[PDB]
């Protein structure tokens, strides 16, 4: 919530941060939280995952 | 805002500095007297004159507060002179005449090391003067430090015993860094050869603690270069090009945080730099 | 305190006697004063813990130039400084100094 | 004869300069084209680090939160957004709730969840890159605050990864620290200093030099401590309330009296004797 709902940081500073750590989250059979956040964020992290990695989540 | 300081001098003003804090002033002129005031709440009060020189006065520097208010002075009769002040009043405290040409620069090491004080010369000597108490001080001179002349020093930003290095210019066209041995003996430690025409003007930037050393240089033909050692353990420095001024530069200033560079040269005006993102430097001015 | 001075005054034998004595922790000597460094081994004076001031040094009010001393934490600075800290904090401002020199009295 | 043939390797002297000094303040002087004049200009809305801030920042051990929120509030009075950010960003990430666990086989430590180490890690670089000494001291401050057979190697290589500060970079942070203090120091704050530096890991040295011992009260024996090692008495007795001094203590180095500090400036408030009857006037013998 503080990430995206707001001499300024760079507009996409957080990306990488968010990326690796739904990646973490995917890594240990916790799906649940990971597809959660892919779906509540929406297009904001959309396209920084492929869509084979975003369909086996689902599934 | 800007303040505004009348020196009152005689003659040409060759150099200014204010003390640590910020609220006094001193200045040099060729009228052989050294002036210092007070410059809280944007005021112009002479607190002191003082005429100890038989010459022209070419460089002065304050030292830190931590040993109390001490000034030196280089002039060109060939002598360096401390004033301190005790009781309110400024005085001379000691004077130093080991050299047989003009001393042309002076500049204090930093504070962890104690009070020692750096003197470069155009007889091509380099005297360092150490405090040893009691009023008394030690000198030790590096013989034959540049082939004509030396012009500039600079001292090292302080790192973990320890190990005290600083960086010399003189008319070889050569800069040459120095570092003291376990001994006690100076020896020297690298070259530099990149400027063209006499250098003038060498400036250590301050450290944050960042893993990179940073020097800049000024000459005579108007080349201003900054070196860059990124590794320790290389030792080696990497020069490049900031500016090609169509005249001599002076003088070269770095920030508290060394990221602006303040440069003065003889077409009497005054220029500022940043490191752009890309690497290269820009004017601000 | 006023009767200790009318009695001092009128007997000169019950003059009280020293309670502070100066000795180096390097050369070992005692030493009697002031004294601007040490006799033997020239070694300054402790300096002030906020203004890195060293004793002795000049600079109504004129009592904030003392030097307060505690003995357990073996710490000290100028009077001014040291109370103004005391005032808003608990500790020995020196690092890694846990004594709590002013309230420990009470 | 100045000026002369003699004078060869001799540099031409300078007309102008320009020069930093202070904290926030450019000195210059220029050639007049009867000497010239001295100009001092505030530059202090091109450094990174702000004084305002300085004098508002905080640093309280056993809160946490608060000291987080505070800063945010000063931050976002004074005009930067992404201190805002980082502030509450720190709020969040340094929690109560959050501690490890002694067990390294419970649960995995917060450090190692991607927001961080690696979001720290990111920081510090970003500000490291824009040489924002004031922020990069802070971060590390309060961070660092949190921490306040094979089996034996698991165990210790948990120890180390359940710190949000890497354990290989102390020197670094360390470093950071030091400037931000010294700074400080020469921006006239001595307060902000001594917090600063409060956190450092490396200690320093004590003083090597003269120091003050204490005849004692009953055995009169020269004893260095509070508590006498011959009578185990108190050595030290105030002159005034007679009572035994633990604490902060004064006392004058030509007559050898002194007591609680609060006591004694009660008495020289008013007073110019020293208080034992001994007839020094300690106050002249003692403000040098
Ligand atoms: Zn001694
Ligand atoms: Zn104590
Ligand atoms: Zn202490
Ligand atoms: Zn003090
Ligand atoms: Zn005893
Ligand atoms: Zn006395
Ligand atoms: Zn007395
Ligand atoms: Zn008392």
């Amino acid at each position: 919530r503080i990430i995206y709902c707001s001499s300024r940081l760079p507009p996409d500073f957080f990306g990488v941060l968010v990326r690796d750590m739904l990646h973490f989250y995917a890594e240990q059979g916790d799906v649940q939280m990971a597809v959660s956040v892919l779906i509540v964020l929406g297009e904001r992290v959309r396209k920084d995952i492929d869509e084979q990695t975003q369909e086996h989540w689902y599934t | 805002v800007i303040n505004t300081v009348d020196t009152s001098h005689e003659d040409m003003i060759h150099d200014a500095q204010m003390d640590y804090y910020g609220t006094r002033l001193a200045t040099c002129s060729s009228d052989r007297s050294v002036k210092i005031f007070d410059v809280r709440n944007g005021g112009q009060i002479l607190i002191a004159d003082l005429r100890g020189h038989e010459g022209p006065v070419w460089q002065v520097a304050w030292a830190h507060p931590m040993y109390g208010n001490i000034l030196a002075s280089c002039s060109y009769d060939r002598k360096v002179i401390i004033w301190r002040e005790e009781n309110g009043t400024w005085e001379k405290s000691h004077e130093h005449a080991g050299h047989d040409s003009s001393v042309n620069s002076v500049c204090w090491a930093p504070h962890d090391y104690g009070l020692i004080l750096a003197c470069g010369s155009s007889d091509g000597a380099i005297s360092l003067l150490t405090y040893t108490g009691e009023g008394q001080w030690e000198v030790k001179k590096i013989n034959n430090a540049h082939t004509i002349g030396c012009n500039a020093v600079s001292w090292a930003p302080a790192v973990v015993n320890y190990i005290k290095r600083f960086a010399s210019g003189g008319c070889d066209n050569l800069i040459k860094l120095w570092k003291e041995e376990e001994d006690g003996q100076w020896k020297e430690e690298q070259k530099l050869e990149a400027h063209s025409d006499w250098v003038r003007d060498v400036a250590w930037a301050p450290s944050i603690g960042l893993p990179t050393s940073t020097i800049a240089s000024c000459s005579q033909d108007g080349r201003v270069f900054i070196w860059t050692c990124d590794d320790a353990s290389s030792n080696t420095w990497s020069p490049k090009l900031l500016h090609k001024f169509n005249d001599v530069v002076w003088h070269v200033s770095w920030s508290i945080t060394a990221n602006i560079l303040a440069v003065s040269g003889g077409d009497n005006k005054v220029t500022l730099w940043k490191e752009s993102v890309d690497g290269q430097w820009v004017c601000i001015s | 305190a006023e009767f200790d001075i009318h009695r001092s005054k009128l007997d000169p034998s019950s003059k009280p006697l020293a309670q502070v004595f100066v000795s180096c922790n390097f050369c070992g000597k005692s030493i009697s004063y002031k004294v601007t460094s040490c006799p033997g081994c020239r070694k300054p004076l402790p300096r002030c813990a906020l203004c890195l001031i060293n004793m002795g040094t000049p600079v109504l009010a004129q009592f904030n130039n003392w030097f307060t001393w505690c003995h357990n934490c073996r710490h000290g600075g100028h009077a001014g400084h040291m109370l103004s800290w005391f005032r808003d904090h608990a500790e020995c401002p020196v690092s890694a100094c846990t004594c709590k020199c002013m309230q420990l009295d009470t | 004869a100045y000026g002369s043939y003699q004078d060869a390797n001799i540099p031409f002297p300078r007309t102008s300069g320009a020069r930093f000094c202070g904290a926030g303040y450019l000195v210059y002087f220029t050639r007049p084209m009867a000497a010239g004049k001295v100009i001092i200009q505030d530059i202090a809305c091109l450094l990174p680090v702000h004084k305002s801030l300085g004098e508002l920042y905080i640093l309280n051990v056993n809160d946490i939160q608060e000291t987080c929120q505070k800063n945010a509030a000063s931050a976002l009075l004074v005009g930067r957004k992404d201190l805002v950010q980082v502030w509450s960003l720190a709020t969040v990430a340094t929690d109560l709730c959050l501690g490890p666990k002694s067990d390294p086989d419970l649960e995995t430590p917060w450090a190692r969840h991607p927001f961080g180490r690696q979001l720290l890690e990111s920081l510090l670089a970003h500000y490291c890159r824009l040489r924002d000494v004031q922020t990069l001291a802070m971060l590390c401050s309060v961070f660092e605050a949190q921490s306040r057979d094979p089996r034996e190697r698991e165990r210790d290589q948990h120890d180390k990864n359940k710190r949000l500060l890497d354990p290989a970079n102390t020197q670094q942070f360390d470093d950071f620290k030091k400037c931000y203090g010294e700074i400080l120091y020469r921006w006239g704050l001595r307060e902000k200093r001594a917090e600063v530096l409060k956190f450092v890991s490396c200690p320093p040295d004590p003083h090597k030099g003269i120091e003050f011992g204490v005849y004692c009260s009953h055995c009169r024996s020269e004893v260095r401590g509070t508590q006498c090692a011959i009578c185990k008495g108190f050595t030290f007795q105030c002159a005034i309330c007679h009572v035994a001094v633990r604490g902060s203590s004064n006392f004058c180095l030509t007559c050898g009296h002194g007591g609680h500090t609060s006591h004694m400036m009660e008495w020289f408030r008013t007073q110019e004797v020293c208080p034992t009857g001994c007839g020094c006037h300690c106050l002249l013998e003692s403000t040098f």
